[PDB]
């Protein structure tokens, strides 16, 4: 505990993931909404935007 | 016989499908989608993108 910064211990977690080339199981917050037929919408399915 | 004005037909189809098909091309971005960009990144970087 006696060295300054630069040499103390530090505990690191690496977050890995992978874009969208496969099916998605970890998810964010986001509500589910209502599916809609046959009309101009801006649609987010997966965290795929169009 | 008619090899000409079919060649023509053909250059125009192939340009206009290759043009369509460089779409596809990350040209050195993480994505060739642009919506995922928008959808992954912060401005600072999505701009860059």
């Amino acid at each position: 505990p006696t060295y300054g910064v630069g040499h103390q211990p530090y505990r690191v977690v690496v977050l890995s993931f992978e874009l969208l080339h496969a099916p998605a199981t970890v998810c964010g917050p986001k509500k589910s909404t209502n599916l809609v037929k046959n009309k101009c919408v801006n649609f987010n399915f997966n965290g795929l935007t169009g | 016989a008619l090899g000409k004005l079919q060649d023509v037909v053909n250059h125009n189809a192939q340009a206009l499908n290759t043009l369509v098909k460089q779409l596809s091309s990350k040209f050195g971005a993480i994505s060739s989608v642009l919506n995922d960009i928008l959808s992954r990144l912060d401005p600072p970087e999505a701009e860059v993108q």
